[PDB]
């Protein structure tokens, strides 16, 4: 299966690329302020640190939690940025856990079907070695 | 009583179910006289929803019906419409038939009735069962075997149905 | 009349070579971008760069602005392109020149990774891949509309439970964005400890109920709907794909077959007829 | 056939045939029923806020009684047809309820206020939209694949009660007010099953006797319940969902 | 046939008799009608004008139009152009009627009570 998964994972660390690299500088307002009282700042500050956030959100593990921390931001009517990072979350993870999982239903798929055309053909040998162990005996 | 109507010997009779209409108005309203909503809070009375309803349960309990017969009667009869008093249509054959109608709804579910055409005739509509089609010619055959006039389908003529008698 | 050489050209590999290392040289001008030394200082380079990235770009649309956008308005991968390039085009011509009024910086990353996906535009196995899987656009959309629907009617019920009546709950079924909000989170698992803790001291018994039920609801058939959908319809998808190509494979495998038996024929012929006339 | 001369029941079924040829097939009326529907949606949107309402409510009222009284005229134009299929239909039932509660509620008095009237008009905005094609598969199958859910669900939650006998003998008035109840207790493990921030709980039974007491034996049982738990209602879900989806795909 | 007998019984003929009373709608609307306006002008005895019975008779008024018109529908295929000539005159005053009563209503809006 993980020699099946040859396109599926590079499209996954492509979208992972694009989405992290360009929300690197979309909330970047929240790392960058000067509010004393805050806790998730280091999740957006650095790229590496972006990468880690991001896929914390592939994960989507307290990502309502996430989102109220970056409440702390001034909130500008939420017009692009709230809108963006709700979208990358939601649709990276329904579409690859989708794709992943039709992926390796469709490898057991194709395994049983394989399967079911070997004893097929074994069957069809079978019942010819049986015809011609009647003809073997009839030309005796 | 599959066996009882089908061979329904000579003439047939029919009647309209307008009464149970008629009857369950009146009560109705009958209800609705007594100990009504009391709504003078809301600055009008509702006596005269029921005044309509008894004007329309009076005039639909007005269709009086002597048992609709013709002359169905298992001989070279001739069809003609009879009612006890009156009498109004006569036809040397061509004119009553038995005929499938189809209806639809939005989703597009169909449901089946017939109808014994003919000038101002009564239908033969079964008793609350159409999903499945069933036997369709099964019940015409014993029409038939009744007194064989036609039993028409939907559509035009095509095939699947069988005529008897025709005008030309 | 020169169209001819024109798409003979476009068809050669070395255009699409130097077009590729251009935009993988923009993909590494983004990666150093996203520090903050380059960004401004030792940046010459980053200027020279990114003049030929646009001058390439801006050729590229030149190519695209034949009489193939009569093909450009109808495809797949083709008005993705096409379109990418305008809304690449458009932004920087008002950003790099800008001298306009304009609030503030969000779109240069994002400008660079719209390069960046015109880079991924390419690998024709990947377009394969985009081709399986693009018929499940209108299914998608369907279940993103019925989320929505359900979003709404949950949404207006939790104003007019939690939020009509002033005493608290505010900015969670208060305010209509944040009341969405929190209904994309508890209709997911996340945070729905914390916002079960917050609503039960509002008076309200029977919202610890309607929660959990809009839970069973929402998050089971969201996810499990989704995810049903999406496996049969790969499934089915590639079932096709895999006959067909079995049947292409089985087709010159008969073929062949033919080839071979019509020459055993001919032999057989010329052998009979080199007996005959000997 | 040939039909020289039409009769009453032709007649009538010709004068029905007419009565579904309009806003039963005709895209313009449902077009124009679906604008209406969508506008009040808007409107529905640009609620919670009073800074509109104050300019708007008299609107507000007025296409509200619009919207009524063409949801009651498409009542009665399809009650015209029968009263027999009307009562006896899968959908139909459930826009006469809604119309039914709507007038009851409107033209009578009544404490249904806005969390009645909105819920009901876009349970109304569904019924419209599901018609319009091409979302009724899914809906169809969703309604469909339910009472195949019924089961799991009724065996999941007779698994939940039985495990949880096992926990309530550990639960109650120590380490309470999330296990005691027996009711908030079946809900808290209900929250430990959808399998998401119970550190809170693993803080809560946390430090019993700070090594191993019963901070080893409760949490171990309890956790090894849920994840055996979580992953076979999980699958069970997903695994109906798509044993009901290849009805469809037949 | 024996209109005669047609007028004889058990029922009677199609729809007529469903378009007539139509007819008889419109009579006692219009007097009602008339005692309204005639109470608005002169005798100015708002005790006795119909403020009181105000939804009921709007309700009767639009049974009565959804009644003409179905009689119309239902009577046009006769193929005579007076009954059709008939069935539409009715239809027109009835819709005058009722927009005139409606405008009526409207405009006495200051009379009946308040809410
Ligand atoms: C029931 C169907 C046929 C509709 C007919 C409605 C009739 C019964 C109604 C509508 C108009 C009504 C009248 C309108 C005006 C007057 C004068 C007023 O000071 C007292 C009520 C009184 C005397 C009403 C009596 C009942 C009435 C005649």
């Amino acid at each position: 299966a993980l020699k099946s998964m040859t396109f599926l994972l590079m499209l996954l660390l492509i979208f992972f690329y694009i989405f992290a690299v360009t929300g690197v500088y979309f909330f970047r307002e929240y790392s960058r302020s000067t509010i004393e009282g805050l806790e998730y700042n280091m999740f957006f500050s650095d790229l590496l640190n972006s990468l880690v956030t991001v896929f914390i959100l592939f994960t989507l593990d307290h990502w309502y939690a996430v989102l109220q921390d970056i409440w702390k931001v001034p909130e500008s009517s939420r017009v692009f940025s709230s809108i963006y990072v709700i979208l990358w979350l939601l649709l990276g993870s329904i579409i690859f856990r989708n794709i992943i999982v039709a992926m390796m239903v469709t490898n057991f798929q194709n395994i049983r079907s394989e399967l079911s055309e070997e004893m097929s053909h074994l069957e069809v040998q079978y019942k010819a070695d049986m015809f011609k162990q009647q003809i073997i005996q009839r030309r005796q | 009583m599959c066996w009882v109507m089908p061979p329904s010997v000579f003439v047939l009779e029919y009647y309209l179910d307008t009464l149970w209409k008629g009857t369950m108005l009146f009560i109705i309203c009958l209800v609705f006289i007594s100990c009504n909503v009391l709504r003078e809070v809301k600055y009008q009375e509702t006596w005269c929803f029921p005044a309509y309803g008894m004007v329309i349960g009076l005039w639909l309990m007005l269709s009086s019906i002597p048992q609709r017969r013709l002359v169905l009667n298992h001989t070279r009869g001739m069809y003609h419409f009879s009612i006890q008093g009156r009498t109004v249509c006569q036809g040397p054959m061509h004119l009553v038939y038995v005929r499938l109608a189809l209806s639809s709804d939005a989703y597009g579910g169909r449901f089946f009735q017939l109808v014994l055409c003919g000038h101002k005739l009564e239908p033969l509509v079964l008793v609350q069962l159409s999903e499945r089609y069933e036997q369709m010619e099964f019940l015409g055959r014993h029409l038939a075997r009744k007194l064989n006039i036609n039993y028409f389908d939907y559509l035009a003529s095509s095939y699947r149905h069988v005529v008897r008698h025709w005008p030309l | 009349e020169c169209q001819a050489y024109f798409r003979k050209v476009i068809k050669s590999t070395f255009f699409q070579i130097v077009m590729i290392t251009t935009v993988t040289t923009n993909s590494f001008l983004l990666v150093l971008g996203t520090n903050y030394d380059i960004q401004f200082e030792f940046f010459r380079t980053f200027e020279v760069s990114e003049l030929f990235f646009v001058s390439v770009y801006v050729c590229e649309f030149l190519m695209k602005v034949y009489v193939d956008p009569i093909t450009y308005w109808k495809d797949g991968y083709n008005i993705l392109d096409v379109i990418i390039l305008i809304i690449l085009t458009i932004p920087y011509l008002l950003r790099k020149i800008k001298g306009n009024h304009s609030a503030y910086l969000h779109f240069a990353d994002g400008i660079q990774s719209l390069r960046i996906l015109k880079l991924i535009s390419y690998s024709r196995g990947i377009r394969t891949l985009i081709i399986a899987v693009g018929e499940t656009v209108y299914t998608v959309a369907s279940v993103l509309t019925l989320l929505f629907l359900l979003m709404f009617v949950f949404a207006i019920l939790g104003f007019c439970l939690f939020g009509v009546t002033d005493r608290g709950d505010l900015e969670n079924w208060g305010n209509l964005a944040s009341a969405f909000f929190t209904l994309f989170s508890l209709a997911t698992v996340d945070g729905w400890t914390d916002l079960q803790e917050e609503l039960d001291k509002r008076k309200f018994t029977v919202s610890r109920a309607f929660t959990i039920l809009f839970i069973l609801l929402a998050s089971f058939i969201f996810l499990n709907m989704f995810v049903g959908v999406m496996i049969m319809h790969t499934e089915d998808s590639m079932k096709k794909f895999e006959r067909d190509l079995t049947l292409e494979r089985n087709l010159a495998i008969m073929e062949e077959k033919q080839i071979i038996l019509k020459r055993q024929q001919e032999e057989v012929n010329r052998l009979m007829n080199t007996q005959k006339s000997g | 056939d040939v039909m020289e001369k039409k009769d009453a029941w032709d007649v009538q079924e010709f004068i029905t045939q007419m009565y579904i040829k309009q806003l039963l097939r005709h895209p313009a009326f449902q077009l124009l029923l679906a604008f209406l529907l969508l506008s009040n949606a808007i409107t529905i949107a640009l609620r919670t806020n009073s800074y509109l309402g104050q300019k708007h409510y008299e609107l507000f009222s007025t296409i509200d009684d619009i919207v009524l009284t063409i949801l009651i005229c498409e009542v009665l134009l399809g009650w015209l047809n029968g009263f027999w299929i009307f009562w006896k239909d899968g959908w139909n039932i459930l826009n006469f309820a809604i119309v039914f509660i709507l007038f009851m509620g409107f033209f009578i008095k009544q404490l249904d206020m806005v969390a009645i009237t909105y819920p009901l008009r876009v349970l109304r905005l569904v019924h419209v939209c599901m018609a319009v094609e091409p979302l009724a598969r899914i809906i169809k199958v969703i309604l469909q694949s339910m009472p195949d859910l019924a089961n799991v669900m009724a065996l999941i939650l007779f698994f939940m009660l039985v495990f949880s006998v096992f926990g309530v003998t550990l639960f109650g008035a120590f380490v309470p007010k999330h296990f005691q109840n027996m009711g908030v207790a079946l809900y808290t493990l209900f929250i430990c099953i959808t399998q998401d921030g119970w550190l809170d709980i693993y803080t809560d039974f946390q430090m019993d006797e700070r090594e191993y007491a019963m901070e080893v034996g409760g949490a171990i049982y309890f956790a090894v319940f849920i994840t055996l738990g979580a992953f076979i209602g999980l699958n069970l879900f997903v695994v109906v969902v798509t044993t009901n989806l290849e009805q469809m795909m037949k | 046939m024996r209109w005669r007998d047609r007028i004889a019984v058990l029922c009677f003929p199609p729809g007529l008799m469903l378009t007539v009373a139509a007819l008889i709608l419109f009579f006692i609307h219009m007097g009602v009608f008339a005692s309204d306006v005639h109470n608005f002008c002169v005798i100015h005895n708002y005790d006795h004008m119909s403020f009181r019975y105000t939804v009921v008779l709007i309700f009767s008024q639009v049974i009565s139009i959804g009644w003409a018109a179905m009689g119309s529908l239902y009577a046009e295929m006769t193929g005579d152009k007076f009954l059709r000539c008939f069935a539409l005159t009715i239809l027109i005053l009835n819709g005058a009627m009722f927009f005139n009563r409606l405008c009526l209503e409207f405009l006495a809006i200051n009379y009946r009570e308040e809410r």
